[PDB]
RNA sequence: GGAUUUUUGGAGCAGGGAGAUGGAAUAGGAGCUUGCUCCGUCCACUCCACGCAUCGACCUGGUAUUGCAGUACCUCCAGGAACGGUGC
């Protein structure tokens, strides 16, 4: 039941990404997008993932855009927002 | 009146803050022994009045006696003592050895007597116009003898307390 | 598994930082499923405001800490 | 309170602290205690007022 | 659990809620529901300028329900 | 019986009438005003009443600190680090003291925050223009011995001595 | 499966937190519950343009925790086994 | 079921408190119903809100949804308030 | 008492012309008639036009799923 | 045990326009220092649309209340508006 409708439904997606060792890139709600392969997720989106790298812009509060790489992290399934899943690994 | 660990002061200016009153109140009441509460209400019926309720009842009388007519934010306010007892203090509650006393009411039973002499530290025992008041301090007796002579209780009559002989 | 990490600070004054930018400093006496914090004799500084003991909600919770010693 | 035969087999605080208050109670009324118990009648009228204590009488007689 | 609200003693009374965003409405409530979705009749809205405009019987969610006051003595 | 850290950390704390938190610590006859860094800031007032303090000096740096009871004592000079130690004291109550001169005063005007004093039952409030001195040394007192500072008495302060 | 019994055995471990709001505290993490209530001892705390403060303990909600950062040196492969 | 700031919540009704709601509303007076999900109906309430647009109203109920924080007296902290 | 499900169902019966206020965007809302809804209050609207009160425009998308979570005031209008 | 009142978030972002107005001590680039010219970051004043209206706290003057209580806040008039939030 529960496998069926991962395997099967959207977190199939995110399945792909643990199996196959794709990467996927995650924008958040803080106008950040990190790009990244999932290691580990669940059914409250919860991914722990690693080699990951965040890019953005800021303002000096013109404004300019930064990036920045981090070995291991895990974010919650709450602040992802947008999840895509394209063939850059290759 | 009787005497009591609130003493509440009237007559004071009503166009200042309530808390800056009230600070100013228990900075006053602060040079005279620890201010338990400070009741201070800025309405149509407490107008201008405000009480601090202390601790010992000893500093509340000093406080009322030393400040009586003391000139506060340019309004003198007059200090006297509280009808009732306060809440606070109602919900925390619950020479020679020998003292001769004179001129004493009849009617006053030996729980007024007890709560006359409960403002020096615990006695040995108490004899019952004509009165004998005994403590077990010698110091404690005779801070009693000195602080009872010429006392504001029942004022119809004036009583009197002097130091017992051999 | 213990689940001691909310009754070691029981009785003893805590400062609690809301989501809008406020912290009240209070005497944390009991709490709940919810996070729900019961601070008697509370202080709200951003000034000093007088609120006593103040019954804040866990939705408007971010982060709790140590204030100083119980009274 | 003291351990004695009357607190035996009486496992319980408040049933202690109480049967303390009665065993206080009644002993502290049997017995002779001059201070309050006694008539004596002061040479302040000496023919009058038998109904001095025995703390009055020294505050009398001071 | 799924304890209702009590609106028992707001039945058929002329109240007035606010809503997220600064909304204000006027009406008389006809039910009550579980999940606090209030159904007022012949309700008005108070706009930004002020004039009140009557959207008949609108339906109101609990989920940006700010607070209601009622206007009759109950 | 000087103040140390076991005299601290034994002491009262309570919140007083102004919903702050005080240490009572009363009664112990404390000839110096020191060891205060057991408390950690955690205090946002400080009754030091009865006792024997002489110079108030000798305090570490808190943030918290706001209101310094030091009445019925025998202080007689003020540090000239006051405002190093507390640069939020608001509240000093200096009543019945050993202050004969108004140059004591002088270290007290680096308080900025400073807006109650109480200078009451004192050989230097009985000089010769001692109010006008206090209110043109201090000007970010508002309320000098229960007394709102007015305009008129902060012209007089501003002409004399000029 | 379930995130929460893998975040409960990452005890001992100096970890970092982001919060929605910008901040971001670095401690070790002592105390994790099933509601992600995160109790660190010795903790330093940076806000949106403040300035860091160090406190010696910290307990953070599990849902104002944004993201959450681990060191390189961490068994990840090990912990997933349940 | 019920928790303790809950049936602290629920024994203190019926004396002078005050709800402070997430847009900074504070409605005060005598808590006549507190109900478990923490929604407080009060009757001749006061509107004292972050605005600061104090009036009076006959009743007012604001739910558990939008309430930040709650200001209650100090006289149920003592007992049976102490564990 | 007048259950909120029952009028729903009332007014998807009935077919007439509701307007759909969102929460926390006073600016734009949508208009549509409701043909169905379930336990989350999810909304089927055919023909749905987004009705922008700033700029006083209209844009018709067509059947629109609505979700419960963003429909805070739900009128109903006669066009 | 991610679907309306608590924990898998409805949060993020920006402060109206103009003027041969004024400043970047040590911190912009280009015309390849210094002087000058141009352009995507603030504060102070002035003008239009003191951004607007509201209530609370607050300062000056005049004025009323002398009253024994456990408190959102407490007299009224006029001027000024340093602060808070609400809707456009």
């Amino acid at each position: 039941r529960e496998e069926e409708e991962f395997n099967t439904g959207p977190l199939s997606v995110l399945t792909q990404s643990v199996k196959n060792n794709t990467q996927v890139l995650i924008n958040c709600r803080n106008n950040k997008k990190l790009l990244g392969r999932v290691k580990a997720f669940d059914r409250h989106c919860n991914m722990v993932l690693e080699n990951v790298k965040e890019m953005w812009t800021e303002v000096p509060k013109k404004p300019v855009n930064k990036d920045r790489y981090i070995s291991k992290m895990f974010l919650r399934g709450d602040s992802v927002i947008v999840v895509l899943r394209n063939p850059l690994i290759a | 009146i009787r005497p009591n660990h609130t003493i509440y002061i009237n007559n004071m200016n009503d166009k200042i803050k309530k808390e800056e009153l009230k600070r100013s109140l228990y900075a006053l009441f602060s040079q005279f022994g620890h201010v338990v509460d400070i009741v201070a209400l800025k309405t149509m019926k407490m107008r201008g009045q405000a009480f601090v309720i202390f601790k010992e009842l000893g500093s509340s009388t000093n406080a009322l006696r030393q400040l009586q007519g003391f000139p506060f934010y340019g309004k003198p306010m007059r200090i006297q003592y509280a009808k009732t007892d306060s809440d606070i203090i109602s919900k925390m509650r619950g020479p020679n050895y020998i003292l001769f006393l004179n001129n004493l009411p009849e009617e006053t039973n030996e729980m007024m007597l007890s709560m006359l002499f409960n403002q020096f530290p615990g006695f040995k025992e108490v004899r019952l116009d004509i009165a004998f008041v005994e403590f077990e301090n010698d110091g404690q007796a005779g801070a009693a003898r000195d602080a009872l002579q010429g006392f504001k209780i029942t004022p119809s009559h004036a009583m009197k307390i002097t130091y017992a002989k051999k | 598994g213990k689940s001691s990490k909310m009754l070691q600070h029981i009785d003893y004054r805590m400062r609690c930082i809301l989501q809008d930018g406020r912290i009240f400093i209070g005497t944390f006496k009991a709490f709940d499923k919810h996070m729900n914090l019961i601070l008697c004799d509370c202080d709200e500084f951003r000034e000093k405001r007088v609120l006593g003991l103040v019954l804040l909600r866990g939705e408007n919770l971010v982060s709790m800490t140590v204030e100083g010693p119980p009274p | 309170i003291p351990n004695t035969a009357h607190f035996a087999n009486v496992t319980q605080i408040e049933d202690a602290v109480s049967l303390w208050a009665k065993l206080k109670l009644q002993k502290a009324s049997e017995r002779w205690q001059p201070d309050t118990e006694e008539e004596y009648e002061d040479s302040s009228g000496n023919v009058v007022n038998k109904k001095t204590y025995e703390d009055l009488k020294r505050q009398g007689l001071l | 659990k799924a304890h209702p609200p009590e609106l028992k003693k707001f039945m058929d009374k002329k109240l007035s809620l606010k809503l997220n965003g600064g909304r204000h409405v006027q009406g008389i409530l006809r039910g009550f529901d579980p999940f606090m979705n209030l159904v007022i009749d012949e309700c008005v809205e108070m706009a930004t300028s002020g004039q009140q405009n009557n959207i008949g019987m609108v339906v109101i969610r609990g989920n940006s329900i700010i607070m209601l006051e009622a206007l009759e003595r109950v | 019986v000087k103040l140390t850290a076991e005299l601290i950390e034994q002491a009262a704390q309570y919140t007083n009438a102004v919903r702050d938190r005080e240490l009572d610590l009363r009664g112990y006859k404390i000839p110096v005003i020191e060891n205060l860094g057991a408390t950690l800031d955690q205090f946002d007032a400080i009754d030091f009443s009865d006792n024997e303090i002489r110079k108030l000096d000798g305090f570490p740096l808190l943030r918290r600190l706001k209101t310094l009871l030091v009445n019925n004592n025998r202080i007689c000079r003020i540090g000239e680090g006051l405002d190093q130690a507390l640069p939020c004291l608001t509240e000093l109550i200096l009543t019945n003291n050993s202050l004969v001169e108004l140059g004591d005063l002088d270290p007290l005007a680096s308080l900025k925050s400073l807006t109650y004093l109480s200078i009451l039952r004192n050989p230097v409030t009985n000089k010769k223009h001692y109010r006008l001195y206090v209110i043109y040394k201090v000007p970010q007192v508002r309320v000098l011995d229960f007394q709102k500072v007015k305009l008129k008495e902060r012209q007089e302060a501003e002409k004399m001595f000029k | 499966m379930k995130l929460v019994r893998f975040l409960m055995k990452l005890s001992h471990e100096t970890v970092t937190i982001e919060l929605k709001n910008g901040t971001q505290v670095h401690g070790t993490i002592t105390g994790v519950d099933v509601s992600m209530n995160t109790h660190l001892k010795a903790v330093k705390m940076t806000l949106k343009n403040r300035e860091p403060v160090q406190l010696e303990t910290l307990s953070i909600r599990g849902n104002n925790i944004r993201y959450f950062i681990l060191p390189d040196s961490l068994p990840l492969d090990t912990l997933l086994v349940d | 079921s019920i928790g303790v700031p809950i049936k602290v919540l629920h024994e203190a009704e019926g004396h002078i408190v005050t709800c402070e709601t997430n847009t900074g509303e504070v409605y005060r007076g005598k808590l006549i119903e507190a109900e478990d999900n923490m929604n407080c109906q009060m009757s001749n309430i006061t509107v004292t809100y972050r605005d600061g647009r104090v009036a009076q109203l006959e009743q007012v109920y604001i739910r558990g949804s939008k309430i930040r924080f709650l200001i209650l007296p100090d006289m149920l902290k003592n007992a049976p308030m102490l564990k | 008492m007048v259950q909120p499900i029952n009028l729903i169902f009332r007014y998807l019966q009935n077919r007439s012309r509701i307007q759909v206020w969102l929460y926390e965007q006073v600016n734009m809302r949508i208009e549509g008639c409701i043909i169905g809804f379930d336990e989350y209050m999810n909304l089927v609207l055919d023909d749905a036009e987004e009705i922008h009160s700033k700029t006083k425009s209209r844009k018709q998308l067509g059947r629109i799923m609505l979700k419960g979570d963003n429909i805070t005031l739900l009128q109903s209008v006669s066009n």
